[PDB]
């Protein structure tokens, strides 16, 4: 089943300001104490990233190229976002893949979804229509004032799309919150497909229909250098972007 | 900044230990930088070219090490040869020699 | 502990021989150097028990009898100051001989001038 | 050290003449797999992560996703137990060179080895901050130093003496 | 200025770090011992007129 | 052959770096002597010969 949503309010998307976010763990390798120098796809410090709302009528589901990695930046309250669609043509020609977390489980899937021009999922107070040629399945445990913030990381690096995730409780009401926070990896998920577009999926509210209060934020990755910070307990806490200024470099 | 003399002494032979520990992690041309790799991966016919890719680049890597060594000795010999002068002049004597 | 690997590097001479004999060289030579340096007198020399200078005062200089190390307060400053097939060889001289050759040539030139170093 | 100095008379010092490198004793393999043992220098196999090291309980408080571990210089010295979730550190097997203490050949045979940066107990046994000292008689009396040994400690002949 | 010849560089590690330090220490070595020989006043003297 | 002209130039520059290192050595011991020369025969007198 698949709904036309045409109560939307039209308003250009947002940017702001990417801060020391986007970083993550470049390996399964514990570290004490010791400055590492990494050359991966990494989020550049103080970078421009795109703002989305999901206000009430904001309704922003748009359709972004996937580009060499994809940061997701969530400022969350009461778990609207469900999950992630990838995928480079998004119909049934296509294999694509499917990350979603409903009411009780998490479930990954790799189907020819013939996907929505607008998929949503919906609370009372649709996805796609049609999976023919279903090659993977993966159930896993609940990954999930804006009082949550959840950063993801998806790179998409020899056929394996690596999931990285943090959850950090905040308080702040509009912006990214200033701090760091490194990602931990999460799910290594072996797929081997070609992944060039992707799609958030929100929930709707109903009581027509409603929005509820959530921001996102999309950022995209470069090749770059990072010189990483292990503290004695093997936790990041500082990182250097060695192309954001001569200081750093 | 006051004993910068010897600090830099002990951060040069640090350096140029942790440079030559390094140099390991280098596969020189070959397919890895490990030698087990190499011999769990390959034929004999194979292992010898990757091996010997190794082994020139790890004993010029070497060679570097001990030049540089060689070098900064020569160095610190001269220093010492100039502190046990001023020891022998300096201390245990009075020297009419300006500065 | 590859034995192809030492069957293949033993084609190539006596380099490794030459590098041990390198590093042998610099290591015993870093030894004479603290020898040269330090232990320029055969006598130990000790200050009297009374520091009866005439005024002057060598008690940042002087061994501390209160310290286990029997450092000056200067030297113990110093000594607080600074900061695979790998092997480092301890010196001959420790920092505790060093501090008493030190001693004894401050003693020296404290209770006997120049006239230690050039005879009795 | 008379094959080592090319000459059939040896005169008076400390001659470094081979190197002490322990040898594994075992092989364990491990997998998510043989038994598992430590204390001991061994071929470990974790994961498909092949060496040689003696297997020793860590301290290290690993992170949940984390299997391996490096130090400054770049290398494994500590991993994760797949079996048993468990953090080992990997000390490297032990290794020194080995030097032969002897007076001239005219004077006599007696021979000391000094097995350096190694422990007494995993090799007139005497242990020294240099190394591993056997067949040297450690004395209490001091004397002017003849053959160095290191860390303050000299040998000379009288059998040998420390 | 070829691209796949610095890939094939990046192989040999940290040969050029070493070879840019060596020529850098040598680099500020003169300029000290230009210091040492002829910078032993600090006060300008002039001579009478 | 890109690998054989990068052995050559690099094992041509290391010992270029190598005689470098060398002559300043050498030119470190002249520079020491004659900042020796310049304490004690220009600031002073000396009393040794020649
Ligand atoms: C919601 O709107 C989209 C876009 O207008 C619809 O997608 C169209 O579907 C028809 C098939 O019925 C195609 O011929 C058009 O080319 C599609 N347009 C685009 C831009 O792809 C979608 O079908 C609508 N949803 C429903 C339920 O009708
Ligand atoms: C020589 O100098 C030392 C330190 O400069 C003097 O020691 C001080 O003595 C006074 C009075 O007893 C104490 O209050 C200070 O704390 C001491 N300082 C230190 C660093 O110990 C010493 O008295 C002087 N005279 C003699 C004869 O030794
Ligand atoms: C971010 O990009 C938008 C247009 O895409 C631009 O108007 C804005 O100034 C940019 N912000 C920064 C900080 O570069
Ligand atoms: C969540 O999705 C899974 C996958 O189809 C489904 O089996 C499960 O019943 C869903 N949860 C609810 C509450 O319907
Ligand atoms: C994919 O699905 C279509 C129709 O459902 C089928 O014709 C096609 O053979 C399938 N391809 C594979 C690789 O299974
Ligand atoms: C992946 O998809 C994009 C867009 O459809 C296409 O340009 C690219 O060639 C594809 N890559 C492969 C390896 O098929
Ligand atoms: C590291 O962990 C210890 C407890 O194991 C804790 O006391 C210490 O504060 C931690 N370090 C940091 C920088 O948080």
């Amino acid at each position: 089943q698949c709904v036309n949503l045409t109560t939307r309010t039209q308003l250009p998307p947002a940017y702001t300001n990417s801060f020391t976010r986007g970083v993550y763990y470049p390996d399964k390798v514990f570290r004490s104490s010791v400055l590492h120098s990494t050359q991966d796809l990494f989020l550049p410090f103080f970078s421009n990233v795109t703002w989305f709302h999901a206000i009430h009528k904001r309704f922003d589901n748009p359709v972004l190229p996937f580009n060499d990695g994809v940061y997701f930046a969530s400022t969350e309250k009461s778990n609207i976002i469900r999950g992630w669609i990838f995928g480079t043509t998004l119909d049934s020609k296509t294999q694509s893949l499917l990350i979603v977390n409903n009411a009780t489980n998490v479930v990954i899937k790799v189907c020819e979804f013939q996907f929505c021009n607008d998929p949503f999922l919906g609370v009372y107070y649709r996805v796609y229509s049609s999976a023919n040629n279903c090659t993977f399945e993966y159930v896993s445990q609940p990954f999930l004032n804006f009082k949550n913030l959840r950063e993801f990381v998806f790179k998409n690096i020899d056929g394996y799309f690596k999931i990285y995730s943090k959850h950090t409780p905040i308080n702040l009401v509009r912006d990214l919150p200033q701090g760091f926070s490194a990602l931990e990896p999460l799910v290594d998920l072996p797929i081997g497909i070609n992944i060039t577009r992707f799609q958030t999926l929100l929930a709707l509210h109903r009581s027509g229909w409603t929005a509820g209060a959530a921001a996102y934020y999309v950022g995209y990755l470069q090749p770059r250098t990072f010189l990483l910070k292990y503290n004695e307990n093997g936790t990041i806490t500082d990182a250097v972007d060695c192309a954001l200024d001569p200081l750093s470099e | 900044s006051a004993l910068g003399k010897l600090q830099d002494v002990v951060n040069q032979n640090a350096q140029a230990l942790n440079t030559l520990v390094k140099q390991l992690s280098s596969n020189f041309g070959a397919i890895s930088s490990v030698l087990n790799d190499i011999l769990s991966r390959l034929d004999p016919p194979e292992a010898e070219v990757q091996i010997d890719r190794l082994i020139t680049g790890r004993l010029q890597s070497l060679q570097t090490y001990v030049t540089q060594q060689l070098i900064r000795a020569a160095e610190i010999r001269a220093s010492a040869n100039l502190a046990a002068t001023k020891m022998s002049e300096c201390v245990l004597g009075q020297s009419k020699r300006v500065d | 502990d590859s034995t192809e690997c030492s069957n293949l590097l033993l084609q190539y001479g006596s380099f490794c021989t030459q590098l041990n004999r390198a590093l042998t060289g610099i290591a015993v030579e870093q030894d004479k150097n603290t020898q040269e340096v330090f232990a320029q007198v055969k006598q130990i020399y000790k200050t009297p028990p009374i520091k009866d200078f005439g005024g002057f005062n060598f008690s940042q200089i002087l061994p501390d009898p209160s310290k286990p190390s029997k450092r000056s307060p200067i030297e113990d400053l110093l000594f607080n100051k600074v900061t695979n097939g790998l092997t480092v060889l301890p010196p001959l001289l420790t920092d505790e001989m060093i501090a008493q050759y030190t001693s004894a040539l401050l003693a020296g030139t404290i209770t006997s001038g120049w006239t230690f170093g050039a005879g009795p | 050290t008379k094959c080592t100095l090319k000459s059939f008379t040896v005169e008076k010092g400390i001659y470094q003449t081979s190197n002490f490198r322990v040898q594994p004793t075992e092989s364990i393999v491990r997998f998510p797999s043989t038994n598992l043992v430590k204390n001991k220098c061994v071929n470990f196999n974790f994961n498909g992560l092949t060496g040689t090291g003696v297997l020793t309980e860590s301290n290290k408080k690993f992170l949940p996703f984390q299997q391996f571990g490096r130090d400054i210089a770049d290398t494994t010295d500590a991993v994760r137990d797949p079996q048993t979730l468990e953090i080992l550190d990997i000390t490297p097997c032990s290794f020194g060179g080995v030097s032969v203490i002897t007076p001239g050949t005219n004077t006599s045979n007696q021979v000391a080895v000094l097995y350096q940066g190694v422990n007494c107990t995993e090799v007139n046994v005497f242990q020294t901050r240099a190394g591993c000292l056997i067949g040297a008689e450690h004395v209490n009396n001091s004397y002017e130093c003849d053959i160095p040994i290191g860390a303050g400690i000299c040998a000379s002949y009288q059998s040998i003496i420390a």
